[PDB]
């Protein structure tokens, strides 16, 4: 196989994106201290990508996102590091390389005292 | 160690517009 760059922006209009955000309450995840939180999202048969945004409350948190081919096999997309997501909106896109599962890896690990609120949304498009 | 199913939305005009919104750009 062969796998595409992801693409990562950030946007400024944190406080309108998590209030859209809260007006569902499954897009909000808390994410406990030393913990790691990973959202499966499987590629859409209407869609070639996948794209997601998201953020947290005062403080950031380590964000990744890995490939799962459909034991199994996995690419890195994005490597996991620490965003600050608390000042500004992370965003992304990503060509599906195939079909398969998406891991979004919310990561809290190292943060010992610390939840994390975390505000997401994840799409495809064509 | 938790692990949540979420199915992705099929992305808007609407959507794509705010996300684009005074854009800057991110490497890793
Ligand atoms: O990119 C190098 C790849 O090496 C493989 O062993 C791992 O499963 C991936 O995490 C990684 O993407």
């Amino acid at each position: 196989p062969v796998i595409a760059a992801p693409s990562m922006w950030t946007r400024p209009q944190i406080r309108d994106f998590k209030e859209k955000i809260r007006q569902d309450s499954d897009s909000v995840i808390t994410v406990g201290r030393g913990e790691v939180v990973t959202v499966r999202v499987p590629t859409h048969e209407e869609g070639s990508y996948l794209f997601w945004e998201f953020a947290t409350d005062n403080y950031d948190i380590g964000f990744g996102v890995y490939f799962e081919w459909t034991k199994p096999v996995l690419d890195e997309i994005v490597p996991v590091y620490r965003r600050d997501c608390h000042e500004e909106v992370y965003a992304g896109s990503h060509q599906y390389p195939g079909r398969g599962v998406y891991l979004l890896k919310f990561d809290n690990s190292y943060s010992l005292w610390r939840s994390k609120s975390v505000y997401y949304r994840v799409y495809y498009t064509r | 160690g938790l692990t949540i199913e979420a199915e992705p939305t099929e992305l808007s005009y609407q959507d794509a517009l705010e996300m684009l919104a005074e854009s800057k750009p991110v490497s890793t």
